[PDB]
């Protein structure tokens, strides 16, 4: 649920309402198949969700 | 958006803007850092 875009960044910033972050690209329950989490992406949440 | 004072952006499509260095100031916007002018002192990273 948070993300670091920028190196040095004093503290995780939350992700913003409508995106998520999920813990791992494995346990990502609802991703497409060509999107990676790296901890710098903020996904914006699905159509019907 | 434009790159808040401090920050600069010397590139096309990056979705963050990179703090300036010791001794320059940037303000809104910018794509490049200015090297304060003689007689002004910058202080710290990013200053305004």
């Amino acid at each position: 649920g948070y993300y670091t875009d920028v190196d040095g960044l004093p503290i995780q910033l939350p992700c913003k309402p409508g995106t998520f972050m999920p813990f791992d690209t494995a346990t990502a329950n609802l991703l497409d198949t060509g999107l990676t989490v790296d901890g710098t992406q903020c996904y914006t949440c699905q159509t019907g969700t | 958006k434009p790159c808040q004072p401090g920050r600069y952006q010397n590139s096309i499509g990056q979705r963050v803007c990179k703090p300036c260095d010791m001794g320059t100031y940037s303000r809104y916007g910018g794509e490049l850092c200015t090297k304060c002018p003689a007689g002004t002192v910058a202080s710290k990273t990013g200053s305004s």
